[PDB]
RNA sequence: CUGGGCUACACACGUGCUACAAUGGAUGGUACAAAGGGUCGCGAAGCCGCGAGGUGGAGCCAAUCCCAUAAAACCAUUCUCAGUUCGGAUUGUAGGCUGCAACUCGCCUACAUGAAGCCGGAAUCGCUAGUAAUCGUGGAUCAGCAUGCCACGGUGAAUACGU
């Protein structure tokens, strides 16, 4: 580990806004902020927008949309 | 560069008479050094009689050039009508620049 | 912030307009659900404001969901024969509109 | 940090009892994590070169070693010892620190989130991944970025085949 | 009809495919009609469209439902210039 | 008689409409006309719908009733010089209206998409006072359909040494 080279790496603590969720794991960017978690984790609480607990294709997403049947739309259209 | 457009009546515009009017009156392009890029109305209509017309207009923008003729068949025509069209370049050409020069 | 960035010096009516599906009119409606004023700055909307809009704006369509729905649908129309198909695979206008002149739009350059 | 002791206390087990391993070591796991970048367009203007490898130090933690051209072509208008591209390995906590933050919070954020390829495997065993926008990773900034360019994280398994690195991923969660 | 009380369907056209049903894509239909919404009892049959001089066959799918019948039948005979 | 076409499209030309924004866009309030049409016709109040529109039937064979709230202008807030809160083409979906029928091939409405365009080369056109410029209104043809045509009014210039 040559000193004197690489930017600083501070551990810090995240937390998701959407459906806080936090989560530990360090990371470069100060973020200007201060939260201690998990019996001691004093960095910054860097917030961040929807993690995996709520994207469709590393959660369980179920629809968020619908579907389509034409011919029970031209159905249910015309009567 | 001359852009032509030919009003066929009373006549079909075949592909050699539309030849024969492109190629006469594109000698004209040596006179006037910069002719404008400009549209060529011309127009042929034949008789009962055997006689056939032609009729020119190149609005060049100081330059309105005209030429009305009327012979036997359609080629004498077109080879008559530019002897009354060189005149008119030669007439307005020579007129503007000799008498600004007394 | 809200599905991509959004300009900052902007204000949150014209701000959201900047994100495919949405518009001037359906940002009344976004705004009036959250409960926050149309004439805030998108540098000053709190947590607690920023969360309801993204709450409220979740149900609406947006980019990509919409952007592949579209073609899907364009799609539809090329092979199945529709005259419309031949339209769009061929870059005519495909209302009814003419094309002797004025379709460059379409046609392009 | 704490990615790792789930790996080596429940997965572990998971591979044990379900690849029927003979001794312990011969289970797979993840040796390097290698993550790469071109700028053969920087062949004129070389600072862009340099604006990615500040970036690429900022979002690993280390500074990447600037990649020199081997050779000549002269299609692409090059000389050999022209510098293109940069390279940062991660080995140990930072590598499991950073695909514990690529696989919960970077990939959750491209445009079209549908699942990562399943057929990208190189046949021995090391899978490739291929995004190609900047801040996919939350740390850098939008206004910060000058010039929307892809990057190539690249990890390697000890596993002897497609397979069981397959199941190892989605053990870890990819 | 694009109005609340459509669809129009032609009575000639829609009465021969109805009957045609035990057929079931077995006899083509030569038909002039090009005004009649696709329905879905047109599903799978084939019928000969006047494109006004001749009849081009359709092969009736599910997504032709709702469309008129002159949809896929060209008239203008263009091959550039 | 049915169907198609006169609505095509690599392109060239003529005549027009809309713009390229701050004397402007958006939101709210409000004032000021003339000239015309209406009986197998105009169609109000009321109720419904975001809207185009639907029900309803008053009055009128009309200086009486309807079409029919004139728009620019004026007064307040906001936007702050950007391809943008300019521009609206183009397109996907959902509707309305006429007509036996709107795909080729009609007009209008709602949502979303958002293009060229930041004053135009050579050349060239109109206009002498209620004129040019700009803004609305009506009528003929017409079941439906005009950025065209024929008329009406609102605000309202600059310049003409001279041949
Ligand atoms: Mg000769
Ligand atoms: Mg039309
Ligand atoms: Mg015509
Ligand atoms: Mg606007
Ligand atoms: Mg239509
Ligand atoms: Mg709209
Ligand atoms: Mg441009
Ligand atoms: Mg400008
Ligand atoms: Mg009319």
């Amino acid at each position: 580990m040559k000193t004197g080279i690489h930017p600083e790496y501070r551990p810090v603590v995240f937390v998701d806004t959407s459906t806080d969720f936090k989560f530990l794991s360090g990371s470069t960017k100060s973020s200007s902020e201060t939260i201690k978690w998990e019996d001691g984790n004093e960095y910054p609480l860097l917030r961040v927008e929807i993690s995996s607990d709520s994207h469709p294709f590393y959660t369980g997403k179920q629809k968020h949309a619908t579907a389509d049947g034409r011919v029970d739309r031209f159905n249910k259209k015309y009567g | 560069m001359l852009k032509y457009n030919i009003r066929g009546e009373n006549i079909e515009v075949t592909e050699p008479i539309r030849d024969y009017v492109e190629k006469k009156i594109d000698k004209l392009e040596r006179y006037f050094t910069e002719t404008p890029d400009a549209n060529v109305h011309v127009n042929l209509k034949v008789y009962s009689d055997k006689n056939a017309k032609v009729e020119v207009t190149i609005p060049l923008p100081n330059l309105v050039l005209r030429a009305e003729e009327t012979s036997g068949d359609l080629y004498a025509s077109i080879d008559l009508i530019v002897d009354k069209l060189e005149r008119q370049i030669r007439k307005h050409k020579t007129k503007v620049n000799r008498k600004f020069r007394d | 912030i809200a599905g991509v960035d959004v300009p900052r010096e902007k204000r949150i009516v014209i701000s959201l307009t900047y994100i495919y599906g949405i518009g001037k009119q359906t940002a009344k409606e976004v705004l009036a659900e959250a409960g926050v004023s149309e004439d805030t700055r998108t540098r000053d909307l709190t947590e607690e404001e920023l969360g309801k809009i993204r709450e409220i704006l979740d149900r609406i369509k947006v980019e990509g969901d919409l952007r592949r729905e579209v073609n899907l649908n364009i799609k539809r129309l090329i092979e199945i024969g529709s005259y419309r198909g031949m339209r769009h695979r061929r870059g005519l206008p495909v209302r009814g509109q003419n094309t002797k002149n004025n379709a460059r739009t379409r046609k392009g350059p | 940090n704490r990615l790792k002791d789930q790996y080596l206390k429940e997965i572990v087990p998971a591979l044990m009892s379900k690849f029927n391993y003979d001794s312990v070591m011969e289970v797979p796991k993840i040796d390097k994590i290698v993550i790469n970048t071109g700028v053969g367009d920087a062949t004129a203007n070389a600072k862009v070169l340099d604006s990615a490898v500040e970036e690429l130090a900022l979002i690993t933690g280390q500074k990447p070693v600037i990649t020199k051209a081997k050779n000549s072509i002269a299609g692409f208008r090059l000389r050999e010892g022209m510098p293109i591209g940069a390279k940062v390995t991660l080995r140990g906590e930072r590598m499991y620190d950073f695909l514990d933050k690529l696989v919960t919070v970077s990939l959750p954020r491209v445009r079209d989130f549908r699942g990562v390829s399943k057929k990208a495997f190189d046949g021995r065993g090391n899978y490739t991944l291929g995004v190609r926008e900047q801040l996919i990773f939350p740390e850098i900034d939008y206004d910060q970025v000058s010039k929307v360019r892809g990057m190539d994280v690249v990890i390697v398994t000890t596993a002897k085949s497609d397979e069981e690195s397959h199941e190892l991923l989605t053990q870890l969660g990819m | 009809r694009s109005l609340k009380k459509g669809p129009f369907v032609d009575d000639h056209l829609m009465k021969k495919v109805e009957a045609a049903a035990e057929s079931e894509k077995k006899q083509v239909i030569k038909t002039w009609s090009r005004r009649s919404t696709i329905f879905p009892t047109f599903v799978g049959q084939t019928i000969a469209v006047y494109d006004g001089r001749k009849h081009v066959p359709v092969y009736v799918q599910e997504d032709m439902v709702g469309h008129k019948l002159g949809e896929f039948a060209p008239t203008r005979t263009y091959r550039g210039h």
